[PDB]
């Protein structure tokens, strides 16, 4: 129950060299429950 | 004798408490008493 | 009978900064696309920058990248062009213009083709020592 | 501490074939976009080929169309540049570079602008008689 709001900000967070401070977690062992945050850093066990 | 309940659900901390002075010679006396909620705490972290 | 009025310009030292302003009397902003054009003596007029209608992606020319900025204030209904790090070659006159719809770079078109309906008188910007 | 290593190169005869390989240590493939840039003495560096993040759309330059192929193996986390039928003007040092996102030909941008975040030391290839 709620709403989502989004607006484009190409004019404020782009920079010509590309902005690299933005991050996300692509590799993760388990799916998080709703309303959770994961700021820890650990090496991904991709293989054996 | 002081009784408390500490719970963590959906990032919402609660305090349950009750102050009663009657215990006599038994450290866990017979009887029945509900707990009075005192103070609400919003934090949002997980506890392990 | 809509007028577009410009303010700014004058004698500025190379390496200085200026803020040109164009204000629309009749029409309102955040509905048109607003561009800046520049004409030099003995040369043909060339654009400077553009903002489209909705939100507005800022488009710049090849010779003005990284130095000139553009912004649009809908509270005062005024578009602002920020001159930073001026060289010697831009001693010329500037015009502001508007066109209905998002016209700047939608397909194989670009605002170098001067076909805007609303125009302006223009202001002179001069760099000298 | 992300390091990109290249293996291959050397003295190869004109009309020959070779396989350069670039391997990432820290980062992983199929999330980044990987390109190759070549440099020769007397001229400035020019790109060769690229693979995007998902699946991979292979883009090639004008001088290397039809002759050079690029592939990416996620089982070894290694990108492979296969070059065949080399002419005498291909004597150069090659660098592999990785960039975040699907950077190669997304919108009006293209990977000729060398601004990749990760670089490498490169390997020399020489065609001669």
């Amino acid at each position: 129950t709620g709403c989502v709001i989004a607006w484009n900000s190409n004019k404020l967070d782009s920079k010509v060299g590309g902005n690299y401070n933005y991050r996300y977690r692509l590799f993760r062992k388990s799916n998080l429950k709703p309303f959770e945050r994961d700021i820890s850093t650990e090496i991904y066990q991709a293989g054996n | 004798l002081r009784e408390f309940v500490f719970k963590n659900i959906d990032g919402y901390f609660k305090i349950y408490s009750k102050h009663t002075p009657i215990n006599l010679g038994r450290d866990l006396p017979q009887g029945f008493s509900a707990l009075e909620p005192l103070v609400d705490l919003p934090i949002g972290i997980n506890i392990t | 009978q809509v007028q577009l009025q410009e303010s700014g310009g004058g004698l500025v030292q190379p390496g200085g900064s200026l803020r040109l302003s164009c204000t629309a009397s009749g029409i309102a902003l955040h509905t048109h696309a607003t561009g800046w054009f520049r004409q030099a003596p003995g040369k043909e007029r060339e654009g400077v920058s553009c903002i489209s209608s909705g939100d507005g992606t800022t488009y710049y020319e090849d010779s003005v990248e990284g130095r000139f900025t553009i912004s649009r204030d809908n509270a005062k209904n005024t578009v602002y062009l920020q001159m930073n790090s001026l060289k010697l070659e831009d001693t010329a006159v500037y015009y502001c213009a508007a066109d209905p719809g998002a016209v700047c770079h939608s397909g194989s078109y670009y605002y170098t083709d001067d076909d805007f309906y609303y125009r302006g008188q223009g202001t002179q910007v001069t760099v000298s020592s």
